[PDB]
RNA sequence: CGCGGGGUGGAGCAGCCUGGUAGCUCGUCGGGCUCAUAACCCGAAGGUCGUCGGUUCAAAUCCGGCCCCCGCAACCA
RNA sequence: GCCCGGAUAGCUCAGUCGGUAGAGCAGGGGAUUUUUAAUCCCCGUGUCCUUGGUUCGAUUCCGAGUCCGGGCACCA
RNA sequence: UUCAUG
RNA sequence: GAGCCGGUAGCGGGCGUGGAUCCCUGGAUGUCCGAAUGGGGGAACCCGGCCGGCGGGAACGCCGGUCACCGCGCGCGCGGGGGGAACCUGGGGAACUGAAACAUCUCAGUACCCAGAGGAGAGGAAAGAGAAAUCGACUCCCUGAGUAGCGGCGAGCGAAAGGGGACCAGCCUAAACCGUCCGGCUUGUCCGGGCGGGGUCGGGGGCCCUCGGCCGAAUCCCCAGCCUAGCCGAA
RNA sequence: GUGGUUCGUGGAGCCAUGGGGGAAUCUGGGCGGACCACCGCCUAAGGCUAAGUACUCCGGGUGACCGAUAGCGCACCAGUA
RNA sequence: CGUAGGGAAACCGAGUCCGAACAGGGCGCGUCCGCGGCCGUGGACCCGAAACCGGGCGAGCUAGCCCUGGCCAGGGUGAAGCUGGGGUGAGACCCAGUGGAGGCCCGAACCGGUGGGGGAUGCAAACCCCUCGGAUGAGCUGGGGCUAGGAGUGAAAAGCUAACCGAGCCCGGAGAUAGCUGGUUCUCCCCGAAAUGACUUUAGGGUCAGCCUCAGGC
RNA sequence: GCGUAGGGUUAGGCGGGACCUAAGGUGAAGCCGAAAGGCGUAGCCGAAGGGCAGCCGGUUAAUAUUCCGGCCCUUCCCGCA
RNA sequence: CUGGUGUUGGCUCUUGGUCGCGCCUGCGUAGGAUAGGUGGGAGCCUGGCGCCGGUGAAAUCCACCCUGGCGCGGCUGGGGGCCUAACCCUCGGAUGGGGGGACAGCGCUUGGCGGGCAGUUUGACUGGGGCGG
RNA sequence: GGGGCCUGACUGCGAGGCCUGCAAGCCGAGCAGGGGCGAAAGCCGGGCCUAGUGAACCGGUGGUCCCGUGUGGAAGGGCCA
């Protein structure tokens, strides 16, 4: 279970930092306190549209 | 028990067995009485305001997949129908 | 009246294994101790292994069966 | 039927993870000994199950076999 | 310190 | 087409060859109960609210509407609810029996219960069947066959292919892509949500420039014919 | 773990699926009775689909069907007393 | 179906198989009807179980409980208190009075049914008479209600649950099953047994042989 | 008291309902069950319990707290104060 | 009742298989001498020999590494905590507050206990049957 | 009873019988392969004989020119022990 990261936590700190949590650490923990969105195809290029909007296009 | 979004429970026989099993030896059955294989079933409960299923933990990602949406739609107080209406 | 269980040293008992190799406690006898009896200690010894008949090389052992003793039953009417 | 563990004295057992064989009890002898135990000192009843084998030498390692104690399993 | 009786 | 006013027999009372009695079809009225449905209820009864009507009257009355609950879409509207002798599908589902006892088994997925549905239901167009460089939806009947098998290999249960027939039929949808639009946001030349357009082994489709192209419904109005009354019918 | 099919654990496939792990979209995926490799077959996880068939409260006709104890339980005011 | 069978099968074929064997031995050639006897599965000759299971119906009887009402004539014993007195340091305590307590006493209704008698095709599918037990309580009883079949309920007897309860009744499976008992319906003619052996979860049943009949061949 | 026919049951005040609840039902909400359905809050139903306005006399063949005679009382609605 | 997994998570403290890593380990002799098994066997540091000599086997260096143990780590299985978000119970009704808390409840599955319930079996000859045989 | 040599406590069959309700049980000369013993005739397919056992089914174990679910092969079967 990926998870896409929005917030700082122990261990798993970036944004963006796709780390495979427990399911229920995700589903009841992140997903109820806006920490992590799950990391399907179509979320993983909603990330991607703002990775394209931040990364490339500071420079 | 319930279904919430598949299908109801099934029934089972038990076959109960007392033997050493082909690979070993003789083999043979017992008594085949009805196991009542009630499903998985697991109360989740999600935040489209307050809404709660019956889910069958085997499809607990399935009701996830169902409330990562925005069905254009505002509280009635209730509303699991238009979340299992449109369910595919 | 029919099952099953015993019989082994004076008594109470181990037992005895396909049969050949028999004992234990107390009692006994002799001693030692003791003023003397107890108790204790030391030496042994004692038995047709229930009679009987059976196969056996050989029976206490195994097979019957008979006499005393024990435990059981003797119910349905 | 397979699977473990074991065969070390009269008995119950440990084994430097090969270079020395051993306890404990029993037995005997010796010391005290009212009685018997207890205590004390010293010796043994020893092919370390059987052979084959690996090693420089085997209780130890390897296999086979025998008895030996179990554990489960069916059982037509 | 043991140990019963005439 | 001459007698009727039901099963009339009796008051005698009327009514009909200007058409009755009857029979059929279409309406109307259908009290009350019943799915019962305004609420209650011990069914065939009570008690209402709102609107409209008769000092018949403001109070009790009665009339005529409308007032259940659920499902579907935008307070608003279309269905559903129960019944049916069997028939059928699904959810459940025994036991006596038979095995000369019985437990596996059989009886049996039988009876029965529940749900659903309709004149049928079911199933259905292949992720099929299995030996054929094969068959080509599904169902039913006969064969296969008591075969292959399953089986305390006991009792028993028992196909499927093939092959004859009946009947015949194929189709819609995200086998993606383009636009649409309440809002999603980190206003993203973009997430999913509803439609719409695409899409169904000139192996399929979407997208990229040659070579352009109408068969026919299960759906709909029609029409025979069929009934639902009857009629003429020889000597 | 079971049900269905001839299948009762068997060599158990297949079709369903209650539990758990859990993919890819045509050099995919399933099936051809464990399984594996060739050769085939066929596209699951969406739905509809007449017709032929079962039935008989119903209406009609038909009877080597009954003729009032028979035939329905009732030929009659019977699912009645 | 039958024309070819052997073998477990591949397979081979007037042969096949066992085998090394060209010893030996095992096995080696009609249907379709009608009709009849008989058998199989059918309910299978008919009647009859005790029962088993599914679905229902009953707590208007009774058993318990819940709610709400009622009922208990009358006497009698005389508890705690309370009052006064005695007592004592104060008391405990003890007297009299008063009081009216009780799963208290006698006792009607009421509830019940102890012993006897009657009743015995009764008056009655539980009665009548005499006599008894309780009778202010664990009472009785009307109404309204609940609980139901392997379940209720039970101050327990396996009692009660719609007159028969060691598991109600009704319908359905179900024409359950019956190795058992009963019964089996016209006439004539011919022939005519057995009750023995083996084996049986078998001894009253059955399979086979023995005895019997029919037809055919010898 | 049986057969035939005809009469006979009169309520603002009696008992119920246009009032209330108890046990228990039913039951929106909510829960749980394969389906039947099983629960269940509020609510509603639920009665010889609470609440509510009547007593006495006469009359026929039958009714009478109903009919009638007297006296009293209750609800509601309208009008006046 | 109980293990496994599901719902079911977070952060820590400790016990084994481990994959290789390596300062290191092996000691009756004759012998400068903290002695392992088998091979490479002509020296390797800025100060140590190999044939010095004797061994069942010569040593140095360096592997394959055996036997471990020591740590360093991922694939880790455990038992002990603390937390709160699943879950559950709650609270003059709260998107909240507690408390329990990844345990319980519940799903599958393993094994067990299991007359509480159920389906049945409990033979026959038998000088009636039972007992006996 | 003793001594010597050995494995016939063989493999294929088996005419013929005995017996019997079937199933079993029992004897079996003879033929072949291949041996034992003996010079050879012969005898030997267990024991002087009648007891010392067990249908089936389901499995195991060792072989096997048999089947192998499209094909090659395995699983699993058969057959022989
Ligand atoms: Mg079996
Ligand atoms: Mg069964
Ligand atoms: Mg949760
Ligand atoms: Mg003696
Ligand atoms: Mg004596
Ligand atoms: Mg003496
Ligand atoms: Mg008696
Ligand atoms: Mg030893
Ligand atoms: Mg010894
Ligand atoms: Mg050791
Ligand atoms: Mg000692
Ligand atoms: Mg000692
Ligand atoms: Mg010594
Ligand atoms: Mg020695
Ligand atoms: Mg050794
Ligand atoms: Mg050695
Ligand atoms: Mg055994
Ligand atoms: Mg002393
Ligand atoms: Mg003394
Ligand atoms: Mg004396
Ligand atoms: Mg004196
Ligand atoms: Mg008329
Ligand atoms: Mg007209
Ligand atoms: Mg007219
Ligand atoms: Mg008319
Ligand atoms: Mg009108
Ligand atoms: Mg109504
Ligand atoms: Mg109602
Ligand atoms: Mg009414
Ligand atoms: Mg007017
Ligand atoms: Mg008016
Ligand atoms: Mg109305
Ligand atoms: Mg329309
Ligand atoms: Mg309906
Ligand atoms: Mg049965
Ligand atoms: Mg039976
Ligand atoms: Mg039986
Ligand atoms: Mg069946
Ligand atoms: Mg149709
Ligand atoms: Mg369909
Ligand atoms: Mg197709
Ligand atoms: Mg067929
Ligand atoms: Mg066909
Ligand atoms: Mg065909
Ligand atoms: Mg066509
Ligand atoms: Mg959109
Ligand atoms: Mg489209
Ligand atoms: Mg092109
Ligand atoms: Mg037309
Ligand atoms: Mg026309
Ligand atoms: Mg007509
Ligand atoms: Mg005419
Ligand atoms: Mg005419
Ligand atoms: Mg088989
Ligand atoms: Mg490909
Ligand atoms: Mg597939
Ligand atoms: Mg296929
Ligand atoms: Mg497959
Ligand atoms: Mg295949
Ligand atoms: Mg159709
Ligand atoms: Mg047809
Ligand atoms: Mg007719
Ligand atoms: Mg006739
Ligand atoms: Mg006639
Ligand atoms: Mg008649
Ligand atoms: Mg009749
Ligand atoms: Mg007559
Ligand atoms: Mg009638
Ligand atoms: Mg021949
Ligand atoms: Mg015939
Ligand atoms: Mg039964
Ligand atoms: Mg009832
Ligand atoms: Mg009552
Ligand atoms: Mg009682
Ligand atoms: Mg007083
Ligand atoms: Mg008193
Ligand atoms: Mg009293
Ligand atoms: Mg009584
Ligand atoms: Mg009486
Ligand atoms: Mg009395
Ligand atoms: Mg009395
Ligand atoms: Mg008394
Ligand atoms: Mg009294
Ligand atoms: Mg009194
Ligand atoms: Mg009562
Ligand atoms: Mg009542
Ligand atoms: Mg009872
Ligand atoms: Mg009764
Ligand atoms: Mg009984
Ligand atoms: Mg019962
Ligand atoms: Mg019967
Ligand atoms: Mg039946
Ligand atoms: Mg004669
Ligand atoms: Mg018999
Ligand atoms: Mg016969
Ligand atoms: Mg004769
Ligand atoms: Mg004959
Ligand atoms: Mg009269
Ligand atoms: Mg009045
Ligand atoms: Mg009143
Ligand atoms: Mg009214
Ligand atoms: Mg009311
Ligand atoms: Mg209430
Ligand atoms: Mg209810
Ligand atoms: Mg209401
Ligand atoms: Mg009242
Ligand atoms: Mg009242
Ligand atoms: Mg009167
Ligand atoms: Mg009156
Ligand atoms: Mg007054
Ligand atoms: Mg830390
Ligand atoms: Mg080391
Ligand atoms: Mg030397
Ligand atoms: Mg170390
Ligand atoms: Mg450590
Ligand atoms: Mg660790
Ligand atoms: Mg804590
Ligand atoms: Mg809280
Ligand atoms: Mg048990
Ligand atoms: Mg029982
Ligand atoms: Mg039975
Ligand atoms: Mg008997
Ligand atoms: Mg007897
Ligand atoms: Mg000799
Ligand atoms: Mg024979
Ligand atoms: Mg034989
Ligand atoms: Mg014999
Ligand atoms: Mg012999
Ligand atoms: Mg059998
Ligand atoms: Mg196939
Ligand atoms: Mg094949
Ligand atoms: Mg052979």
């Amino acid at each position: 279970m990926k998870v896409i990261l929005l917030e700082p936590l122990e261990n798993l700190g970036d944004v963006g930092q796709v780390v495979d949590v427990k399911p229920g650490y995700a589903r009841n923990y992140l997903l109820p306190r806006g920490l992590a969105v799950l990391a399907t195809e179509s979320n993983l290029k909603a990330l991607e549209a703002r990775i394209r909007a931040q990364a490339k296009r500071l420079a | 028990s319930g279904k919430r979004p598949i299908v109801a429970n099934s029934i089972q026989r038990r076959g109960k067995a007392k033997r050493e099993g082909g690979v070993g030896k003789k083999t043979t059955g017992i008594s085949k009485r009805r196991q009542y294989p009630n499903l998985q079933k697991v109360r989740v409960r999600v935040a489209g305001q307050e809404i709660t299923f019956r889910v069958a933990a085997s499809h607990i990602p399935k009701v996830y997949e169902l409330v990562e949406r925005a069905k254009g739609l505002k509280l009635e107080g209730l509303s699991p129908k238009e979340i299992k209406k449109e369910l595919l």
